[PDB]
DNA sequence: CTCAATTGGTCGTAGACAGCTCTAGCACCGCTTAAACGCACGTACGCGCTGTCCCCCGCGTTTTAACCGCCAAGGGGATTACTCCCTAGTCTCCAGG
DNA sequence: CCTGGAGACTAGGGAGTAATCCCCTTGGCGGTTAAAACGCGGGGGACAGCGCGTACGTGCGTTTAAGCGGTGCTAGAGCTGTCTACGACCAATTGAG
């Protein structure tokens, strides 16, 4: 059996994405197959993206099982997602900050 | 001193633990909730998911107040230097 | 059908005495919305109805009377919020006939202006609102001292914080 | 049942053909199917709200790709459509 | 005692040297409640508001995460 | 429907709702007129928003409500119940 | 031609509501008769509420000509209605917060 | 000269405050209208006395309570006389110096306190407070129209 | 005819306009580098601005940008200008 | 000091009398003809050669006055508690870090 | 299991971008009269030193009430069927943007 | 002048709130050893204030551009009405979630 998922090779389906398109747009719109490839590439993109970010740093800690808290690192670390994703991860905390204010008798 | 409380810092940022209590913190939702409307209920995910945000809520307000004190040469926090920050936002008080 | 002068609200319905042409003021009658034609009657007359309210430069008063203000013909309409609750109208209204004195002033829910006095009572804990200002002439010494601590209100926020910043800054 | 279709095992079945070895836990999924549905919703607003004033009604190629343009920068969105417009070329050559 | 005393003053102090905090006033205690009573107010009132539209008497999880996104702390949690 | 000039006979119109002894410029009608069209535009983007996550699709009496006790603070919301139900009661056949 | 404005007393033209609601159809949706009158009560509520201070502000110059500087004294100087607006205000001009500590 | 900062009306005439440099606000005087020479420093104050008096509404701050200031003085030359504060009101014609009839009673406030029984004169841009006992002895009719308004 | 080649616009900007636009919001004195760090910030938010309007024009098929698409790129940031469209 | 006079004014009037100056008029501090110069640099950068309206200069002008006020006005509230009164150029970073902004 | 995705009917009425009318793009270099910006030498208040009020770290003692396991009444979740009286479609009158 | 609901109509397909699946929430009693409140020694914060550095405030000198629009080349919107090709809704294969 062919579809549309093993045409154009991406594993995100492409009518789930054109029905829900379907509900946003105003009136009837004419969301085809030209329309739906080309989002849900992106989704799977950006969804890969922060998986393969928090992989790099779940190997040093020498655990298998994947935490909740590489997640938070992966985005909050790098300076091209904290400025776009302004919410905050639930259950991860924030980065380790290092100051010299932090002793005795002032700095 | 300042040893003591160098580790304390570093044990709390290591660990996400949940310091926000359910039982006692469920009652101070309950008396606002019953004077809006009466006969009301809740569940157990809804206090998980508020508390979930207002242990990040509490950080975030916390470094605000934390980063204005580096400049002005101090270490310890102030009540009047929230009500500052929070115009900035959009809070105010 | 030519311009509209009186206004009211009966029953949650808004009347309009429409003007017939050729005719006097004793034979006009309320004529309901039911059948009409006159997309542009309606838009033309509340443009002059907003100026009569707002032309009163604070109050005009003179000494030989003939000055008299009022806010609506039927107070608001029916559907009021302000000095009594759970709207509908003035269903209780007694507590003057009696003559007592007040317990205690304690607080209410804040609103943007006329915000429900509660008014306690000896013994039995009824609660009466007033609302009517016959009241405030039979005894007007209850009226005064019944205002006295009912809501707490300190100081504008922004002026606090420039007293506070003198006490640090030398 | 009609419930909502929820993205579930569509991030491990893509997670299990590059890391085999890895085992995600019913923690960690909740977290990062919201933030899917929640970035896309964003896009479909910014598609849909360009149509009203345009006098349009069918979505192109180029409303997907202005999205991508608006929400991230010039650093990030410049690799995205040289990997999406693959996608396009590899589907109107062949089946 | 009464419901407006469950904040203690360890749940602050352990709470506030996550971020960098040294030290800790006295008066922050006294000062935090005040806070987290307005905090609190914003998504209590829209709760009720989201249960009386949908025609239920329950607050589910499925609301909080529609309620804070329009309150600007959006939160990944109970889909949303 | 769709066109940016949607209002412009009703703009214009506008000269006896303030004060006789004032006049409206050439540049106060814009800053007057976008400020009643965004307000506009929100309501209808949050009716066609709240009803999906509601599971509905009747943009009713009831519908509206919510988007003003939403959007205005609680110290407000009851100033525009008995602007609304004037509207409502005044509507024959629909109770 | 009766429509919706004979049976509803308002300011704004009921039938200019309805003509951008029914754009937004959101698949099998329907547009209310009451959606319309119930949304322009608002408007003309918030649109009274400006025109009552723009024409409260100015009592002593008596100018025929409205200045943009005496708009901005109803947004700006209530708390209540500078938080709900988010959008900027075009044209400058703010309020001069006169400090004791400036002085 | 900087700012104003005193400004009131006495005898049907308005003085200004010469801010003096080097000094403070107790070396000022008064000096009448028709002998200053700045027209720069009329229009700036008239802008902002306006602006800072439309601000001002909405339940204010309170002020000293339990005080009646005037009630009745003394005789023998009550004017004249030292100085009361450093405000905008105080030292201003409460009626009892210029001998004018009341025309409306305005101002409505809600907060801690008694109601705000503004009585403002004929004639006159500025209004005082007045006693809440001696209003319904001499001229009964305008405190009861003055509650039949809303 | 079409555009200028300019070049070195850095070294141009008004200096006096920076001190009198401070001066409303209510700031006293100012210091000697303020100059040269408020034009460090200045480029980076007109970018997030100037790299949307052409964005905006090119999705509506045009070359000009006129008084629509500033709305829809001041709408992005927070800002909506009133006196455009609506 | 005086007009006439040899020695000049002191360091607190003119500086106390500017702010004032500028809340009883409505001006546009922002020039056009060098401010249009700096946007054409960054608009023909990766870009072909576009053109621009008689309205779009006049929009950024407006937008820029909302702006540079309110930055200003945060860092003017932040520099009080610092025991000083004059503004530091690293407190912007440290302002914009409360606001959202990257630093 | 269920009820989503799919291929490929078929002439519906969306869209690409030529040509035309007659706006206001922005070159060259006209005039009026106060802004740009060099670097004098007055006297503000930088953020170092170190005075001295009554703050609050570290981690004792042993109250008050954190939050653990596991009772069992009957709240009201989130749907699935019936059949009320909602207001689309789309003809062609004579209103309105 | 322009160009779309209005009104009559009677199809399409949803709100109201009945029925009833199969396990949550909240009042209640009993009781481990968590981390609760109060206020002890003596660390080194905050605030008040003396002394006098660095590099800003505030006019004048000398420009060479700031502002309004002065005039006129040949690019730039939107409107019009041809031809063009994406993918509405339909029935029903045979496999994902």
């Amino acid at each position: 059996a062919v579809s549309r998922s093993q045409r154009a090779g991406l594993q995100f389906p492409v009518g789930r994405i054109h029905r829900h398109l379907k509900s946003r747009t105003t009136s009837h719109g004419r969301v085809g197959a030209t329309a739906a490839v080309y989002s849900a590439a992106i989704l799977e993109y950006l969804t890969a993206e922060v998986l393969e970010l928090a992989g790099n740093a779940s190997k040093d800690l020498k655990v298998k099982r994947i935490t909740p808290r590489h997640l938070q690192l992966a985005i909050r670390g790098d300076e091209e997602l904290d400025s776009l994703i302004k919410a905050t991860i639930a259950g991860g905390g924030v980065i380790p900050h290092i100051h010299k204010s932090l002793i005795g008798k002032k700095g | 001193p300042g040893t003591v409380a160098l580790r304390e810092i570093r044990r709390y940022q290591k660990s996400t633990e949940l310091l926000i209590r359910k039982l006692p913190f469920q009652r101070l939702v309950r008396e606002i909730a019953q004077d809006f409307k009466t006969d009301l209920r809740f569940q157990s995910s809804a206090v998980m998911a508020l508390q979930e945000a207002s242990e990040a809520y509490l950080v975030a307000l916390f470094e605000d107040t934390n980063l204005c004190a580096i400049h002005a040469k101090r270490v310890t926090i102030m009540p009047k230097d929230i009500q500052l920050a929070r115009r900035i936002r959009g809070e105010r008080a | 059908v030519e311009k509209v002068l009186d206004r009211r609200v009966v029953k949650g319905q808004v009347e309009y005495l429409l003007k017939w042409k050729g005719f006097s003021e004793e034979h006009n009658t309320w004529e309901p919305e039911k059948n009409l034609d006159c997309p542009e009657l309606i838009s033309e007359f509340m443009k002059k109805y907003k100026k009569m309210k707002e032309g009163e430069n604070n109050k005009p008063r003179e000494k030989s009377e003939s000055n008299k203000r009022k806010s609506n013909f039927s107070n608001s309409a029916d559907d009021i919020k302000s000095k009594k609750k759970r709207e509908q109208s003035n269903d209780i209204a007694r507590g003057f006939e009696r003559g007592l004195e007040p317990e205690k002033i304690i607080g209410a829910t804040d609103s943007c202006g006329d915000l429900m006095f509660l008014m306690k009572w000896k013994d039995t804990d009824e609660a009466d609102l007033v609302l009517a200002k016959e009241a405030n002439v039979k005894c007007p010494q209850i009226v005064i001292a019944f205002y006295e601590e009912r809501l707490t209100w300190h100081a504008y926020p922004e002026d606090a914080e420039n007293k506070e910043k003198e006490t640090a800054k030398s | 049942k009609t419930r909502k279709e929820s993205y579930a095992i569509y991030v491990y079945k893509v997670l299990k053909q590059v890391h085999p070895d890895t085992g995600i836990s019913s923690k960690a999924m909740s977290i990062m199917n919201s933030f899917v549905n929640d970035v896309f919703e964003r896009i479909a607003g910014e598609a849909s709200r360009l149509a009203h004033y345009n006098k349009r009604s069918t979505i192109t190629s180029r409303e997907i790709q202005t999205a991508v343009r608006l929400l991230l920068p010039g650093e990030l969105a410049k690799h995205a459509v040289s990997e999406g417009t693959k996608a396009v070329t590899k589907y109107t050559s062949a089946k | 005692r009464d419901n407006i005393q469950g904040i203690t003053k360890p749940a602050i102090r352990r709470l506030a040297r996550r971020g960098g905090v040294k030290r800790i006033s006295g008066l922050i205690y006294e000062e935090t409640r005040g806070v987290l009573k307005v905090f609190l107010e914003n998504v209590i009132r829209d709760a009720v508001t989201y249960t009386e539209h949908a025609k239920r008497k329950t607050v589910t999880a499925m609301d909080v995460v529609y309620a804070l996104k329009r309150q600007g702390r959006t939160l990944y949690g109970f889909g949303g």
